[PDB]
RNA sequence: GUAAGAGCCUAGCAUGUAGAACUGGUUACCU
């Protein structure tokens, strides 16, 4: 036993919602807790009430699947990709499409938003990432050089701004200014499809079906390997508190902690009555921002919400 | 042959705006032109940032969860025929609260398959 | 891709014997005549009587070949590329072909524009190593005959209505029956069949030169124009570089002195060092054998 | 970089699904294994997508279940990604919204393969649940049958005899139907010849083909497969069937024969409704007039309801019972015919891919699916009315009654069920209350079903065609009274059997609150508004009213306002969108005479309640000039008008398109 | 956000290229070291100093060069070392669980094959479909008949 | 001098924009110099605009 | 069985390795000359100085050519009889029937004893 | 029976370039 870790309490689903006829592939939550997005295999996005758990809006005009949703902090807008080639920018004021974002080849997976400099940046299956302006529409940088699909991608304001995994198994570590490839990382054997960024301690995680891999920011510190959960785990999440969550294709989900890595939680969820047992499997989640709910966007076509027990300790290892 | 997959996609990174910008070109469309060049941002009333930051947001979702919750709960002569009574206690027997995740069986097709084919 | 580099890599034969000079930069004017890419045209004047030199070839294409870009000779020597190629190796290998030249074109302005931006990116290494026969007939002062208006071509069909006023030169063209006539730019720029580089080189193989020791293990050096100004004790001094010095035998008389080495190889690369190069005490010091 | 705009979207999401199988299985498969296999993976699934399609079980018999449950899942995706894109476009097609050729091919092409996957579930589930019939309400059904045929005296339809002396007539008329199919058209396949020409031959040799018939009624019980596709009339979907034309040949002679022996033998009493007699029109003028010569029937002094009951059965066609109608067709007809239509009823239903028996319902195509469906039918109508009352609405075998009519008017009033007519599946009752049997019904109703909230008056939907003054008024004991009669007709059915829906149905309930009885019958609506009631002016000027006499007074007691109802206005509607579609839509003539065919189709069937709908006369204007719009895009001729109306209007003789109108265009 | 903003003016600068024509006259001066020096070259001086005009453009002029030519993509950057771990034992057991056989499709067939019936009809599922019967059937023809 | 300028810079020899600004075809086209004289909305506005003002 | 490139590897090392004879000889020769770097570390100095006698690369070559020889009898073809019923148009149809009956042999072996005996029971 | 390979034949549209490299030589001792 060489670290003890700190004690976190079990997370308990208490609300399935339903509605979406697709796949929910992305999901993010506004800055004020009123409401989260969600975007789905059946091209809306709906905004729910966050506290309800009820359908507030439903947006079309994607063609395709909608792949990745984020909400601006700074400006009243709404971005969204999909399958359809297509980067959105959405105006909440008057629940209107402004803004399409042209130039990526094929499918786009995901995006994040610049947290100071209204900068977009998005991911491809053409392996390329792309730097937008968001006031001129304009693809300021293409950061190319992975070699397959690019899956994920976070941004900071810190050293190095942009961060991609993709599914050539490699991480890339990029400088938004110049435009060119700072580190690589090449630890992980299979695709990777989650990195998240620490909100406090300036690391960063990232999942693959291997393993998940900790690191420190300035050139990819190796720092820890927390492993166990072993599926096409889809996407990470961090919670303030340090706990990590990783869910994957197979439905189940496990709830870490992120300073020594343990493995507190293990929630193999139930899937949706009409469903299929092949067809668990999630593709999204998220905290609120006072991080004590947990979001899912699931392969059966629902979210479910999730929250701390209130009956305390029943654990420690 | 002719028809055939693809196996591969087409890489980003050498075609108008991808590296030299295809050598600064004169060519632009109609969607390229200047629109909507001015970002709005987040007002006082509306979440600017600093409004965000001063927040405790468990609070004031453990309210409105509540009143939520609340707000759910205060909502909620020929007597010789050959067959009597048939429905006696079918009181409309609840399939249109269900959701079923099976687009065959869903209450939504089986609707349409009555409606659509004659 | 484009080229656009501020102020253009020139020599001090097309710079002009004008400290003072107005340039004029044209953004993407020409093609290059090599690389067939747009670059910045830089236009000047070099003094009164001159022709407007323009710059032929891209910041690329000279930091690749480590030229001028107008006159296409060496920036350190002024010499032609092919002479210094043949007095160095030659494993640039540029392609000639076409979707090769324009695929090695690309790759190389990654690989420039990939790093500093100061040597020449392939010729360092080897430009350290130099003073070959080069630099016995690297031209002295500059030769401004280069800069200089072509024959006016209505004056050879004895037509120049301009007369006096005419900027072009009222003087003979060269015969087409020379072979110093032909001259095509990538001929001169690759190193391949230039026949002023064919002329150097020939110039500089009857340049005189060392022999090798005829008989064999002799190591004697039969020193002329020795002069009765210097000392012996000096000549130890020089000498010690090579190896183990045997006997010194000095004749004041005749100015010649007699030197034996250990091993003939000291004494070939004695010869290859003192050979119509050493000056010593400002006093040249002539080595022959036998 | 390309933008995916409308003729690359399928081909997009197969280019993207297809990738997202690559990267998953790159995923799964563990860290030693050969990093080959891509393409067979993505081979299986292209084959487990056709079998979805052609709803056959699929299933690979050694498969690594990683790799068979991810191709279920991605499956799965595509087969709603399908399901949903034939339902939005189902939606467009059928509002009227701008939908391409293409797109309305493959939405029929979806919709029958989507019909056939939810047929085969259907056929399966019966053969697994048994019978729905419930062997003690199949006797019930039986016994009701065999005490009405013994009551009126019939005489049991006997095997078509070797020296039948009307049969070759028979043949002759079922030689005719069959060759008016294949009139219009000029472009046969191999199995249409073969039909005209089996057609040719049982008119060159009749006897032959007619000991043929015989053998063939006597021997086959096993037949071949039957096509099946959709017509599609943007409202609906509508099943047709392909049958071989020796099994068609005999099938008609089989339907002839039997009408005609069921005519002879008074089979069919005479509320079975589109009969030879009359047209739906003289039909509806027939049955007002038949409301009117009831006794005292407006009369609403000491408290009297009228009630109008109009509605289906809802899934009579789909629910019937092939051994129970085996048992009813051996009381009708010979064992051996019995057993011909019953075993003909049990084929193999194809579409490209898909197979299945029909082992419960029947084929609606059949030639004399007619006979079975007016049986059936009569079977239904004596479970709702009852062997009392329907033997006093067919009177005496011996002296029959007509349509409307009793024998006394002792015989009128004693039920309240005074009228009823069921054409085709629809029925249409007419209810004559005293005040203590409305008591005593409504009594029974809120009893099994209390309503405490006054509930009763919201679901009731009132025909919203008629003007406000004019629809029926929304009183608590009329309300109870429309929904307490419908209960009360539709406990009478066992649900197994068919079943009366009330979203389907409308009941009308006249009173001293109500001045109007609204119904609807075929093609046109129509309400009766009597001159003692109120009225105030007796007025008699319009031509959309029928002024219909009392017979024993002969004079004038009640009127008839009548008009077009919505579904044959869109059943117009879409008559002209189809014109407007069907590629050889640049002839000019073809659209022109396919528009008169319509036209005149509408005006002499409607014929006189067109002008009381303004709603249909303003879609006549805008459909004629759709079709003049689509002849001038033929010349292109431009947006700008002054386009000359001669080149449409003149007769056909001058050259013209003969083009016909119901607008008001002026030259 | 300084240096993205140059770089987005650069790009923007297309969308509007001729709208209020452009203007250019920093004429500007540059002080240069020869590297040359032994002096014959300048004409006995150090350095040499340069005044520079940008060259006045052409409003009315088209764009002088093709710019459409397609080149193949060089190499990319060297290598990456791979780093991974020892690498887990495979057995011949999990290997073989792992193999796909081949898709023998009822619809298409590409290359024209010819494929044993056998082979062409293994579509178990409707060979295990088994059509079974219901005990209602019993109790229905029964008391039909009696 | 613009508009068969761009014509003349096309090779598009068989085309004649005659002074009034009518384009017609010299001879009779194959399908290959059909295709390649079809010019678009930009070439046949500005030469009917040039029509107008020279009206 | 295969079970992975890996293992191969290292049975055909296996193979090669004590395949080898050394010889003393040369081997004391260099160890003496060499003295105390003969046995190295990995940061020693000599990576960048052997230089291979003829004979030394002769006897690499020779034995680089008898692992080519040996590998590439891999895959022994097997015999083709013509007394079978063929089942095939073509060459590749004939490898593609041949992978089918490696994989879906278990399982169709009703089937065949039906189409053999008449296409019965 | 097409207006396109191919494939030939003859043709004509861009350039106003960079460059010119040419000289030096002595002889002598004891047995
Ligand atoms: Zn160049
Ligand atoms: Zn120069
Ligand atoms: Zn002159």
């Amino acid at each position: 036993t060489m670290p003890k870790p700190q004690w976190h309490p079990p997370w308990k689903l208490y609300r399935v919602i339903s509605g979406h006829l697709g796949w929910v592939r992305c999901i993010a939550v506004e800055p004020g807790n009123q409401w989260f997005v969600t975007g789905s295999a059946d091209r809306t996005i709906k905004i729910w009430d966050l506290a309800s758990g009820k359908l507030k809006l439903s947006l079309t005009g994607h063609i395709s699947t909608v792949r990745g949703v984020i909400v601006s902090t700074r400006s009243p807008y709404l971005f969204s990709c999909g399958e359809d080639k297509q980067v959105k920018c959405w105006d909440l004021e008057y629940n209107k499409v402004i803004r399409h974002y042209h130039g990526h080849l094929s499918a786009v997976y995901g995006l994040d938003l610049h947290p100071t400099i209204d900068v977009l940046v998005t991911c491809s299956r053409d392996s390329t990432a792309r730097i937008w302006d968001v006031r001129t529409k304009a693809s300021v940088h293409t950061l190319s050089g992975h070699t397959n699909a690019v899956a994920t991608v976070r941004c900071q304001a810190a050293e190095p701004q942009i961060i991609t995994g993709s599914h050539d198994t490699t991480i890339r570590l990029w400088d938004l200014v110049a435009g060119k490839t700072r580190v690589t990382l090449t630890n992980h054997k299979k695709s990777v499809r989650a990195v998240v960024l620490h909100p406090r301690h300036y690391t960063f995680a990232s999942g693959s079906p291997d393993n998940i891999k900790q690191w420190k920011f300035p050139d990819g510190s190796f720092i820890q390997n927390l492993s166990g959960h072993n599926a096409i785990i889809n996407t990470l999440t961090v919670n303030s508190d340090g706990v990590l969550v990783s869910g994957a294709d197979n439905g189940t989900m496990h709830l870490w902690d992120w300073r020594t890595g343990y493995n507190f939680q293990r929630v193999h969820a139930a899937v949706q009555p009409g469903s299929l047992d092949s067809e668990s499997g999630i593709f999204a989640c998220a905290f609120d921002q006072s991080e004590s709910r947990l979001l899912t966007a699931e392969a059966d076509k629902t979210i479910k919400v999730y929250r701390e027990d209130d009956t305390a300790t029943e654990e420690t290892h | 042959t002719a028809a055939r997959p693809t196996f591969e996609p087409a890489r980003g990174g050498r075609g108008k705006g991808e590296g030299d910008l295809s050598q600064l070109s004169k060519q632009y469309s109609s969607r390229d032109l200047p629109s909507h060049t001015k970002i709005k941002y987040r007002q006082t009333t509306q979440d600017a940032p600093e409004e965000v930051r001063n927040r405790d947001f468990r609070r004031e979702l453990e309210e409105r969860e509540r009143a939520a919750a609340r707000e759910k709960n205060r909502d909620r002569w020929d007597d010789d025929v050959v067959f009597k009574n048939c429905a006696k206690g079918v009181d409309d027997q609840k399939k249109d609260k269900r959701f079923v995740n099976d687009t065959l069986r869903s209450e939504f097709h089986k609707k349409f398959m009555e409606k659509y084919i004659k | 891709n484009w080229e656009d580099a501020d102020f253009p890599i020139l020599c001090q034969t097309c710079l002009g014997e004008n400290p003072y000079i107005r340039m004029t930069k044209e953004k993407y004017g020409k093609e290059c005549k090599i690389c067939a890419r747009p670059f910045t045209v830089f236009r000047w004047c070099p003094g009164v009587r001159m022709r407007f030199k323009k710059t032929e070839v891209c910041q690329t294409c000279s930091k690749l070949k480590n030229v001028c870009q107008t006159c296409l000779l060496d920036l350190e020597y002024g010499l032609p590329i092919q002479v210094r190629d043949a007095g160095l190796s030659f494993k640039d290998d540029m392609p000639k072909s076409d979707v090769n030249k324009e695929y090695y074109t690309q790759n190389m302005e990654r690989e420039i524009s990939n790093s500093d931006g100061t040597r020449p990116v392939g010729m360092l290494g080897k430009a350290t190593s130099t003073s070959d026969m080069l630099l016995k007939l690297a031209r002295t002062t500059p030769y401004y005959k280069r800069n200089r208006p072509h024959i006016c071509s209505f004056w050879v069909k004895g037509e120049c209505k301009r007369g006096e006023e005419c900027p072009y030169r009222h003087e003979k063209p060269t015969d087409p029956d020379d072979p110093l006539a032909d001259q095509n730019i990538k001929d001169r720029y690759y190193g391949i069949n230039d026949p002023v580089a064919d002329k150097l080189l020939k110039r500089a193989s009857t340049m005189p030169r060392l022999d090798p020791p005829e008989d064999k293990t002799i190591t004697t050096l039969y020193v002329g124009g020795l002069g009765d100004t210097i000392t012996e004790t000096d000549l130890r001094n020089h000498f010690y570089q090579f190896g183990e010095i045997r006997t010194i035998t000095v004749v004041q008389r005749q100015q010649c002195a007699f030197i034996q080495f250990a091993t003939r190889q000291a004494a070939e690369v004695a010869a290859e060092k003192s050979f119509n190069k050493l000056i010593v005490n400002g006093r040249r010091l002539n080595v022959k054998w036998g | 970089a390309k933008t995916v705009t409308k003729q690359r979207v399928e081909s997009h999401f197969d280019l993207e699904l297809r990738a997202a199988v690559m990267h998953d299985i790159l995923d799964m498969m563990p860290e030693g294994i050969k990093q080959n296999k891509a393409r067979t993976i993505l081979q299986h699934l292209s084959e487990a997508w056709r079998c979805w399609k052609a709803n056959i079980p699929w299933k690979v018999p050694g498969l690594p279940t990683p790799i068979e449950n991810m191709i279920l899942r991605y499956v799965k995706a595509k087969a709603d990604w399908w399901t949903n894109t034939a339902h939005y476009n189902r939606e467009r097609i059928r509002r009227g919204a701008t939908v391409d050729k293409t797109v309305c091919k493959k939405n029929l092409g979806r919709l029958t393969r989507l019909y056939l996957k939810a047929e085969q579930e259907r056929q399966h589930n019966y053969l697994k649940d048994g019978p729905y019939i419930t062997a003690e309400e199949a006797v019930a059904v039986y016994t009701t049958t065999v005490h009405w045929l013994e009551s009126r005296r019939f005489s049991p339809i006997p095997f078509p005899p070797l020296s039948y002396k009307h049969d070759t007539k028979l043949l002759i008329l079922a030689l005719e139907r069959l060759k008016e199919a294949y009139s219009v058209k000029s472009r046969l396949n191999q199995s249409q010849r073969e039909e005209l020409g089996l057609i040719e031959q049982a008119y060159d040799n009749p006897h032959e083909a007619l000991s043929r018939i015989k053998r063939h009624l006597l021997t086959q019980r096993a037949f071949k497969e039957v096509g099946i596709e959709f017509m599609d009339l943007y409202s609906h979907l509508v099943p047709v069937y392909d049958v071989e034309p020796l099994e068609k040949i005999t099938d008609a002679y089989l339907d002839q024969y039997l009408w005609y022996e069921a005519d002879k033998r008074r089979l069919f009493p005479p509320w079975i409704k589109p009969a030879d007699t009359e047209p739906p029109p003289l039909l509806v003028y027939k049955w007002c007039q038949g409301i009117n010569n009831l006794q005292d029937v407006w009369e609403t002094s000491e408290g009297e309801c009228n009630v109008m009951l109009e509605s289906r059965f809802e899934k009579m066609y789909e629910k019937i019972d092939l051994t129970l109608l085996n048992r009813l067709l051996r009381l009708i007809v010979d064992h051996n015919i019995a057993d011909y239509m019953t075993a003909k009823n049990n084929v193999v239903i194809n579409y490209k891919d898909m197979n299945h028996t029909n082992s419960y319902g029947i084929i609606r195509g059949l030639q004399f699916a007619s006979f079975i469906v007016q049986y059936y039918g009569l079977v239904m109508d004596l479970l709702v009315l009852g062997l009392h009352r329907a033997s006093e609405m067919a009177g005496p075998p011996q002296m029959p009654n007509d349509f409307l009519s009793f024998q006394d008017i002792a015989t009128e009033a004693a039920h309240p069920i005074r009228l009823f007519c069921r054409y085709i599946d629809r029925i249409h009752i007419f209810f004559r209350f005293t005040a203590d049997e409305a008591r005593d019904l409504i009594q029974r109703y809120l009893t099994e079903h209390p309503d405490p909230n006054n509930e009763n008056i919201v679901g009731y939907n009132n025909k919203k065609c008629w003007p406000r003054d004019a629809r029926m008024r929304l009183m608590k004991h009329d309300v109870n009274l429309g929904r307490a009669v419908f209960w009360d007709i539709k406990n009478r059915l066992p649900r197994s059997v068919t079943t009366v829906q009330w979203e389907n149905s409308f009941v009308s309930v006249y009173s001293k609150d109500n001045p109007n009885l609204l119904f609807n019958m075929c093609g046109f609506e129509c309400r009766i508004l009597p001159k003692c009631r109120t009225s105030y002016e007796e007025f008699t000027h319009k031509d959309g009213v029928w002024n219909l006499q009392n017979e024993v007074t002969k004079e004038r007691t009640a009127q008839c306002f009548l008009r077009v109802d919505d579904e044959s206005m869109q059943r117009f509607h879409n008559r002209v969108r189809q014109i407007l579609m069907a590629s050889g839509s640049t002839t000019f003539t073809k659209i022109v005479n396919k528009w008169n065919t319509a036209l005149i189709g509408l005006m002499t069937y409607f014929r006189e309640a067109v002008v009381n709908t303004q709603e249909l006369l303003d879609l006549l204007v805008k459909c004629e000039n759709k079709i003049q719009t689509r002849i001038k895009i033929g010349l292109n001729s431009k947006m700008p008008s002054r386009f000359p109306p001669v080149v449409f209007y003149t007769p056909k003789e001058l050259g013209g398109l003969g083009m016909l109108s119901m607008g008001h265009v002026l030259i | 956000r300084v240096a993205l903003e140059k770089s987005v003016s650069q790009k923007v600068a297309a969308a509007m290229p001729v709208r209020a024509a452009d203007k250019l006259a920093p004429a500007q001066y540059i002080r240069y070291t020869p590297s040359q020096q032994g002096v014959a070259f300048n004409s006995g001086a150090k350095q040499r100093v340069i005044r520079m005009v940008e060259m006045q453009k052409d409003p009315m002029e088209p764009p002088r060069f093709k710019i459409n030519k397609k080149i193949p993509r060089g190499p990319p950057s060297p290598p990456a070392p791979v780093m991974h771990s020892p690498s887990r034992k495979m057995t011949v057991k999990e290997q073989q669980e792992w193999k796909i056989p081949p898709c023998i499709s009822n619809w298409k067939n590409a290359k024209g094959y010819t494929i044993p019936l056998d082979k062409r009809l293994a579509a178990d599922g409707r060979g295990l479909q088994t059509v079974h019967i219901n005990e209602n059937f019993a109790k229905l023809a029964e008391a039909l008949y009696i | 001098n613009m508009l068969n300028l761009l014509i003349h810079r096309k090779n598009l020899n068989y085309l004649h924009l005659d002074y009034n600004f009518n384009l017609k075809p010299v001879k009779t086209l194959t399908t290959k110099e059909r295709k390649k004289s079809r010019f678009g909305n930009a070439f046949h506005l500005c030469r009917e605009v040039l029509r107008l003002t020279k009206l | 069985g295969f079970s992975d490139y890996a293992a191969a590897q290292l049975r055909q090392y296996h193979r090669l390795t004590k395949q080898i004879k050394p010889d003393m000889e040369t081997y004391e020769r260099l160890r003496e000359k060499h003295g105390e770097e003969f046995f190295p570390t990995s940061n020693s100095l000599l990576h960048g100085t052997h230089v291979p006698s003829t004979e030394e690369i002769d006897r690499m070559v020779i034995d680089l050519e008898k692992q080519i020889e040996k590998r590439d009898k891999y895959s022994r073809r097997r015999p083709y009889n013509d007394d079978a019923d063929i089942d095939y148009i073509n060459e590749r149809n004939a490898k593609f029937n041949k992978k089918a009956e490696r994989f879906y042999g278990k399982y169709t072996a009703e089937i065949k004893q039906n189409l053999e005996r008449g296409t019965a029971v």
